[PDB]
């Protein structure tokens, strides 16, 4: 079952303060839907880094009274690991037409 | 610069 998961264990895809530049090396070269999420330098929010096409796309989280999201009304998720749980089985295409991937493999997996 | 998420 999915509680096999590397997801689970939120040490393999939350690389805490990192920047946007270390985002992109950690990800180089890595397979599309490899993911991590980190603290935006907008501060007080995050955001994800995914590969989609061979190349790195990052997307703010927001962290709002109802949840942390990446856009209304999907802002909705309890914590980080509830958000890559929910998008592991959810394409990133409901929000952009080019973002076409699910959260798929921690980049630390 | 992020992506659009609307």
């Amino acid at each position: 079952g999915s509680e096999d998961l590397p997801h689970h264990d939120e040490k393999t895809w939350n690389v805490g303060s990192s920047n946007r530049n270390k985002a992109e090396n950690l990800l180089r070269g890595k397979r599309d839907g490899t993911f991590l999420v980190r603290e935006s330098s907008k501060q007080g929010c995050y955001a994800c880094s995914v590969v989609v096409d061979g190349e790195v796309k990052h997307c703010v989280i927001n962290k709002t009274a109802t949840g942390y999201g990446f856009a209304e009304p999907y802002n909705l998720y309890s914590s980080l690991k509830e958000l890559v749980l929910h998008y592991q089985h959810t394409s990133l295409v409901q929000h952009n037409d080019s973002l076409n991937v699910t959260l798929a493999y921690p980049v630390y997996a | 610069d992020y992506m659009n998420m609307t």
